[PDB]
């Protein structure tokens, strides 16, 4: 109808705002770099192995994401970036060869909704799929290149989710135990340290099947294994423990905000905050000794949000990715603290720059240990970005 | 290069990229341009950045301390959640004119259902 | 034998004018329509009685400012919405859906600019396209595919405006402004293959496009007809009607009389003459016409804005039957006529953004 | 002051609203630098241009004669159809292209004189849209390999020399035959040397002899064998071998 | 010459200017108190130290002193109906935004009236009351948007709760005016029994 | 006379749709419009011209055929 039309008049106006964005961080910015991909994906990682030759500035990193395609065969794609780690220069700072080059591929059916390796073992990753059992793939066994046969070997294969799911999580300190939040309601669990090669298919240890609504969102406290947290569509998150018999019966729940909430985020410096956002364009965090008050709220987005990470290195900052093609940032130190009359307009002391230039949707962001400030970036167009904050900003 | 310059690697007389800009799109845009520029004033009274309200009352209410409450309500049609008033402010409130930065997250779309125009629209593929 | 003019308009762009077709898409008691096509505006116009005329829809192109002086006819057969294809300058067409009052369709790929837009006699949804690049491209506007394209090579030595389909759509033909005939049959088995699977392709089906056919040598050839610069050729069955700025329209017949037209080869050149129409001051090119549906009668504008007809009966240019139809207000120029889908009305263009129509006295 | 001027036919000078803002975007600034900055940023659409007022500054402004502005995606997306053109929704197939805007903070200035100096892209991929080597038109993501159009011969030229031999009034067409058969096969293959012409006879029969058989044209043939023996290329060896084939 | 096709060759991009500068004053693309060519806003250094945990019993004594609700059961007297025939009075209830749908839901709930006859006159008695019971929800109020009240026969809308967390109303007295399809209006008060 | 009546007779057979005059637009009201007289005594009329979409500047290239080889002449 008229949207259709109006969305048309958007193509126009997104470009030049983009475009816009793209004039305004060369004078204002340190790192600009992007890559254009092939298919879109829904899961971004780094590879948290880096290697850094002594005297080449570009310092090496790698990449982990999956393959969503509209009706080709997926993959399971590494990618690999240099990036220069001096200061001094002004290719522009290295050879004029190239600095990013990706050769990884093992073939993936379906779309990769929640593809993470588990932190004690990159090598073993689960992915979530629209099918109801969760692929395992290796680097180390699975060759680089494509099967000619399409034939791919997710061995070891997890299930106990009748359907798809999106929210994957391994246990930070326990290896072998994953958290998957599925349509069916339902929390599984695995002990792949107790499960030897058994007909290359995995069932759930453990199922915890707490919200009656769907849960969408999963994930172990970041400190705990004994603890972890479960947040689901029904507009509140549901907070659980271990021995759990009663595996429907949680440890804490309580309402957090006024629309669908599955993103939730815990501090790893202070081992008593947590902090989610909601599509209601909220950001919020609460304290562990009032477990149904929130310490603050943020309503500054504007979109559906479901991707919140806490900066690493740095406890008074958390990073979030946004569906309004935005990307926000805030400082925890400086809640409702004195602020000038422009920064006003610009808004509260405690809120930080927005991100966000953004040609297609991104809702999945990443980094990687010993790099706080490096940013990749996955989307519908088939873009992949990289982005290194400038540090006269904060000091 | 080693000797790579600034984003001005260009010509003086080079071929025009062709755009991505449309005539149609600004022919509306010119008319809604205009439209709420009459009914809100943003380019006329606001400068492109305020928009005027003249207030309507709707209701009274009065304490028993010294304040009697008016309801008011605001002409453009995008106006921000009513408030009551006294005299002392009444009579005063009767042409106000506000910038586009403190209008509240409503306002969002008030002014024009296009400003943020969503894109999806829709739950088509999450 | 009997056309007079009782109407005529003017319009404000006072560009100089190009086609006009009267809408033969049409039914016997629907209102029958004439279009008019500017250097970047298109318009369209209905007859009324008592010489009465209504401006139709009207648009303009501001972004693209180049000349647009092609238009052909175009009907859905599915829909039963009649539609009109028009390109300039620039060789992308576009294609105009009053009901839709929007035109969305995307036909780019040509190589200079378009000078001549025709559709099938039958198929309403294959476009013919003519090219100064001396070849000859050809679009599939339902499937939005290219149909094979003709004189690659071995076309005119000289840029080609004019064409004509055979109402079958047997052959298609080819005079470049090198004043050469070359002439494509369209019942090849390659052709008519490549026209089946135009209709059968799925943008998911294959990675491959449309695997489009370069087919290069013309049935016939012949230079020595015209001395001047030709820019009208027509058919008329088997014969080759045509007209050059020599002041003198001529037809004829490849061959011998009784050689047929659907046997002939590409390295035959022999022609016998037997026409010969003769006019004045329209020695010029830019010079178009137009030719009754029924093809009887012919309305041949001057540059000076007077019409010369001729009757094609059993009265041939032996005898030509003459009759010289003039205004004296235009003199400008007559870029391009239409007769209408029957004979009683009909129209002329006058180049300084000026309309004449005149009413055949049936 | 903001001079507009129409090569030096209209001039529209036009006068700063007061000092530190911007006419179009009127942003707080408060200084020069980070005003006029603004100017070129927020209005690099037009071109612009300070000039030293006696006590302060003046800004002439023009038409950025070859604005970069364009569109920013899949360079397909407007070549795909409309309706499916700027659809969004679902996944494309795009080329790998990899771009850096900014490397390191050297090289790239501020100050008063920097702006002055001025009145006065580490790409890498398939950026621009890759038209076929045929047809000329955009060639699909999807067939970077398969789009060659890489062979040994075009297919008009066959039917070139099938003109050029056969307008011969002087030759039969049992040789005639027999020899454009022996034409479209050499550069079909493509072979120069001499144990390639007798590699060539040989790969002649048993591919496309069967033919000559299935055409009867042989004895031309045979003819044909003896002439190209007689012309040093062919031994004896060879021209056996295609009699003992039909035989 | 003249200017007329030289301004809008010039206003061309400053309508598309102006249509973004609109456009980005509510949704701007950048922070601009962030430039480094306008760093001198946010002149506080990054004090990382600021203490955390006190939050915690800070966010306490944020939560004390900002809950409310509306006090005991909302009750309302009559007055005088002046118009060109009874009258009722009605509470809704709104709801927020979720994710599927495209806007929020809205329900309403009566609450009273009272058998006005046909436009009454100037003092017309000594006239009548309306009850309600504790019928805001606060716990609703959690996930839903504030309640609002209406009156019919001609109409007119009121709300009685804020997102801000006070109540509008008390007992005072209040002159609402309808509207149809100065003017339409009525008196009355609110009790607080 | 054959060939004609049989394309005509074609013709017959498949209904066609009339033509529909412009009208004002709400969000198209002050379109540009341009106006065309009469030679003769004919009113004068003014209709709006609408602007059709944007077309992609695409650059000029003349024809050819593939040639792989070099060839005397």
């Amino acid at each position: 109808k008229e949207a259709a039309f109006d969305d048309a008049v958007e193509e126009r106006v997104i470009n030049e705002e983009y475009k816009i964005w793209k004039k305004n961080t060369p004078f204002l910015y340190d790192l600009v770099m992007t890559h254009a991909l092939e298919w879109p994906s829904l899961t971004a990682q780094w590879l948290p192995d880096v290697t850094r030759p002594e005297g080449k500035d570009f310092s090496i990193h790698r990449l982990v994401l999956g393959t969503h395609t509209s009706d080709e065969q997926n993959h399971l794609v590494i990618a690999s970036v240099q990036l220069p780690n001096d200061d001094a220069q002004f290719g522009g700072f290295g050879s004029v060869s190239g600095k990013i080059e990706i050769e990884i591929k093992i073939n993936h059916e379906g779309e990769v909704n929640r593809a993470r390796y588990m932190p004690q073992n990159p090598c073993i990753i689960a992915t979530k799929t629209p099918s109801s059992d969760v692929l395992v793939f290796d680097y180390t066994k699975h060759p680089s290149k494509p099967d000619p046969s399409g034939e791919c070997n997710p061995d070891l294969r997890l299930r106990g989710h009748q359907k798809e799911g999106y929210g994957l999580s391994w246990n930070p300190n326990l290896s072998g135990h994953l958290l998957s939040a599925s349509d069916d309601h339902t929390i599984c669990l695995w002990d792949i340290s107790a499960v030897p090669k058994e007909g290359k298919v995995v069932d759930a240890k453990t199922i915890f099947t707490g919200h009656t609504a769907v849960v969408e969102d999963v994930s172990w406290h970041l400190l705990h294994e004994s603890l972890f947290g479960s947040v689901a569509d029904d507009q509140k998150l549901m907070i659980w423990d271990t021995r759990s018999n009663n595996t429907s019966k949680p440890s804490h729940s309580v309402d957090a905000h006024t629309a669908e909430v599955n993103c939730l985020s815990f501090n790893p410096y202070s081992e008593f905050i947590l902090a989610t956002g909601s599509a209601d364009k909220t950001v919020a965090l609460w304290d562990l000794r009032n477990l149904k008050l929130k310490l603050h709220s943020f309503e500054s987005h504007k979109d559906e949000i479901f991707q919140v990470q806490w900066s690493p290195h740095n406890e008074t900052i958390l990073a979030s990715s946004g569906t309004d093609r935005r990307l926000n940032v805030w400082d925890l130190s400086k809640i409702g603290e004195e602020q000038s009359p422009e920064d006003a307009e610009d808004g509260p002391p405690e809120l930080l720059f927005i991100h966000g230039g953004h040609t297609a949707k991104i809702s999945d962001f990443s980094w990687n240990p010993n790099e706080p400030w490096v940013i990749c970036s996955v989307s519908e167009d088939n873009i992949m970005q990289v982005w290194q904050m400038a540090e006269n900003i904060y000091n | 290069n080693k000797r790579r310059k600034l984003k001005n690697k260009r010509r003086r007389s080079l071929p025009r990229p062709h755009d991505f800009f449309d005539a149609q799109t600004l022919d509306a845009i010119r008319h809604r341009a205009i439209c709420f520029n009459l009914s809100a004033h943003i380019e006329s009274l606001g400068k492109g950045h305020s928009v005027v309200f003249h207030s309507t009352v709707i209701a009274k209410r009065k304490e028993d301390s010294g304040k009697i409450k008016l309801l008011l309500h605001w002409m453009p049609e995008d106006i921000l959640p009513d408030v009551w008033v006294n005299e002392s402010e009444r009579h005063q409130l009767k042409t106000k004119v506000v910038h586009l930065s403190k209008l509240p997250k409503d306002t969002a779309l008030l002014l024009d259902p296009n400003i943020y125009r969503t894109m999806p629209q829709k739950r088509l593929k999450r | 034998y009997s056309f007079k003019c009782v109407n005529s308009l003017k319009e404000d762009h006072n560009q100089p004018l190009f086609g006009v077709q009267f809408n033969w898409h049409s039914k016997e008691g629907d209102p029958l329509v004439f279009a008019t096509v500017g250097s970047n505006r298109v318009t369209l116009y209905e007859c009324h009685s008592q010489g009465e005329i209504r401006l139709l829809q009207s648009y303009v192109d501001a972004d693209a400012d180049e000349n647009f002086y092609t238009c052909a006819w175009t009907y859905d057969s599915n829909t039963s919405h009649p539609l009109l294809a028009v390109a300039g300058s620039r060789g992308i067409i576009r294609i105009i859906n009053p009901i839709t009052m929007q035109c969305i369709k995307h036909y780019v790929g040509h190589g200079n600019a378009i000078n001549e837009l025709k559709f099938h006699p039958r198929d309403p949804n294959l476009l013919l396209s003519v090219s100064k690049d001396h070849a000859l491209r050809l679009w599939n506007i339902q499937t939005d595919t290219l149909v094979a394209i003709f004189g690659g090579v071995e076309g005119h030595r000289d840029e080609v405006l004019s064409a004509d389909y055979d109402l079958l759509g047997e052959k298609i033909m080819s005079c470049g402004m090198d004043h050469s005939l070359k002439l494509w049959r369209i019942n090849s088995k390659r052709m008519m293959n490549a026209i089946k699977e135009s209709y059968d392709y799925n943008p998911n089906k294959t990675n491959r496009p449309f695997i489009s056919q370069k087919i290069h040598f013309p049935d016939f050839s012949t230079r020595d007809i015209h001395r001047n610069y030709v820019d009208c050729v027509r058919w008329l069955g088997d014969l080759i009607l045509s007209k050059s700025c020599e002041n003198a329209i001529v037809c004829w017949k490849p061959g011998k009389m009784e050689d047929d037209i659907d046997k002939i080869k590409p390295s035959e050149s022999n022609v016998t003459i037997l026409g010969r129409f003769d006019y004045s001051q329209c020695d010029i090119w830019y010079m178009r016409f137009s030719m009754d549906f029924w093809q009887k009668m012919l309305a041949l504008g001057n540059q000076v804005g007077k019409l010369y007809v001729w009757d094609l009966e059993v009265e041939d240019p032996h005898k030509a039957k003459c009759t010289t139809l003039t205004h004296h207000k235009c003199g400008a120029a007559i870029r391009q006529t239409s007769f209408s889908r029957d004979s009683s009305i009909l129209i002329a263009v006058c180049d300084d953004a000026s309309i004449w129509r005149w009413d055949r006295l049936r | 002051f903001y001079q507009f001027l129409y090569n030096n036919n209209t001039r529209q000078q036009t006068e700063a609203r007061d000092d530190l803002h911007c006419p179009w975007c009127t942003l707080n600034c408060r200084k020069l630098y980070s005003l006029l900055k603004h100017l070129k940023l927020c209005h690099s659409r037009f071109i612009f241009n300070y000039v030293y007022h006696p006590k302060g500054a003046r800004i002439d402004v023009s038409i950025n004669e070859c604005y970069d502005g364009s569109y920013a995606g899949n360079p397909q997306d407007i070549h795909r159809q409309p309706g499916f053109a700027f659809s969004r929704n679902g996944p494309v197939k795009r080329t790998p292209i990899t771009h850096i805007l900014v490397c390191r903070p050297k090289r790239t200035k501020a100050s008063m004189s920097e702006f002055l100096e001025s009145e006065d892209t580490y790409s890498s991929g398939h950026n621009r849209l890759y038209f076929h080597s045929d047809t000329c038109l955009p060639l699909r993501p999807q067939e970077m390999e398969v789009d060659s159009e890489d062979e040994k011969d075009p297919e008009w030229l066959r039917e070139k020399t099938i003109t050029q031999i056969e307008e011969f009034s002087d030759v039969n067409e049992g040789e005639k035959e027999v020899m454009k058969l022996w034409n479209l096969h050499v550069m079909k293959h493509g072979f120069i040397a001499d144990n390639q012409m007798n590699h060539a006879c040989m790969l002649f029969v048993e591919n496309y002899g069967q033919k000559i058989i299935k055409k009867n044209l042989c004895r031309n043939f045979m003819l044909h064998l003896v002439s190209m023996h007689d012309f040093n290329l062919i031994s004896i060896m060879s021209i056996d071998k295609a009699v003992t084939k039909l035989r | 010459a003249d200017h007329e096709l030289f301004l809008q060759a010039f206003e061309k991009p400053t309508q598309i200017y102006r249509f973004l500068r609109t456009r980005n004053l509510i949704a701007p693309i950048f922070l601009h108190r962030t430039l480094t060519y306008m760093s001198h806003r946010n002149s506080r250094t990054n004090i990382k130290r600021k203490t955390f945990k006190v939050d915690d019993m800070l966010s306490k004594v944020e939560k004390m002193k900002g809950e409310q609700e509306s006090h005991s059961h909302l009750q309302l007297t009559f007055t005088g109906f002046f118009h060109k025939v009874t009258l009722e009075v009605l509470l809704v209830k709104v709801c927020h935004k979720k994710r599927k749908d495209v806007s929020c839901p809205i329900r309403q709930v009566p609450t009273g009236k009272k058998q006005v006859p046909l436009n009454p006159d100037l003092n017309q008695t000594k006239p009548s009351l309306a009850v309600s019971s504790n019928e805001f929800e606060p716990s609703n109020s959690h996930m839903v948007k504030s309640y609002s009240l209406l009156f019919r026969v001609f109409v007119a809308q009121m709300t009685v709760f804020d997102k801000n967390r006070r109540l509008q109303l008390l007992d005072g007295e209040y002159e609402v005016a309808m509207q149809e399809m100065q003017g339409p209006t009525l008196q009355f008060t609110l009790r607080w029994t | 006379l054959e060939r004609t009546e049989i394309l005509n007779q074609e013709w017959k057979q498949r209904r066609i749709q009339p033509v529909h005059i412009l009208t004002s637009v709400s969000s198209l009201r002050g379109t540009r419009e341009c106006s065309v007289t009469s030679d003769l005594d004919f009113p004068t009329q003014v209709i709006p011209l609408k602007t059709l979409n944007a077309v992609a500047s695409v650059p000029i290239m003349y024809s050819w055929s593939p040639l792989q080889q070099n060839f005397m002449v």
